[PDB]
């Protein structure tokens, strides 16, 4: 009621988080205008 | 009168070596303390 | 300082200026424009070029 | 050294300008056009003629 507290700076408590993956390997990115996607992997073995 | 000051230090920042791996339960020649210091620094909430 | 003039220009599309996080619109904040009580424009919240949109 | 001027010119089709190895678009490497943060062009990944297709 008459304490008259004084506030100092409070902490922030950050989170240790660095992707390395959404910045290293996944450089490419695309949208989907369709319901699904297709992936092609054609092996080449000539005789 | 006793006056208490509790910063809120989470207890895992006050590790004791007790157990079977304090520091002397390892050979001086073979063991590497770098692993232990890294493990301790893992939970630091800031660059050490 | 390689040039005698330090002024350079950059166009801003109307889409590039909007309310941050697509929030609501207050009296002083309308579509990313911060104005005074009388309505004079004071500040702008320009969105960075989000291309690609990821 | 056969000429007083050693400078020549060559036009390039846009079909010769694209991402290397048909790589996906990125923030700065767009259509093989490496650009700075401000958007000004810095480099081009030009490809030779695809014909003949061997």
């Amino acid at each position: 009621m008459y304490t008259t507290a004084q506030l100092l700076a409070a902490n922030e408590q950050k989170f240790k988080f660095d992707p390395l993956f959404l910045r290293l390997f996944f450089r490419e990115s695309y949208p989907f205008t369709t319901e699904k996607v297709y992936l092609s992997q054609i092996p080449g073995l000539v005789n | 009168d006793p006056v208490e000051v509790d910063m809120g230090r989470s207890e895992e920042n006050n590790i004791t070596q007790s157990g079977g791996t304090e520091w002397s339960k390892r050979d001086k020649s073979t063991y590497d303390p770098t692993d232990d210091i890294e493990a301790y620094a893992l939970n630091a909430s800031g660059v050490v | 300082s390689s040039r005698l003039f330090r002024t350079q220009f950059r166009m801003v599309s109307p889409k590039r200026i909007s309310n941050p996080n697509n929030t609501g619109d207050s009296r002083n904040c309308r579509a990313g424009v911060q104005i005074n009580d009388s309505g004079a424009a004071l500040g702008y919240y320009v969105s960075e070029d989000g291309y690609p949109g990821w």
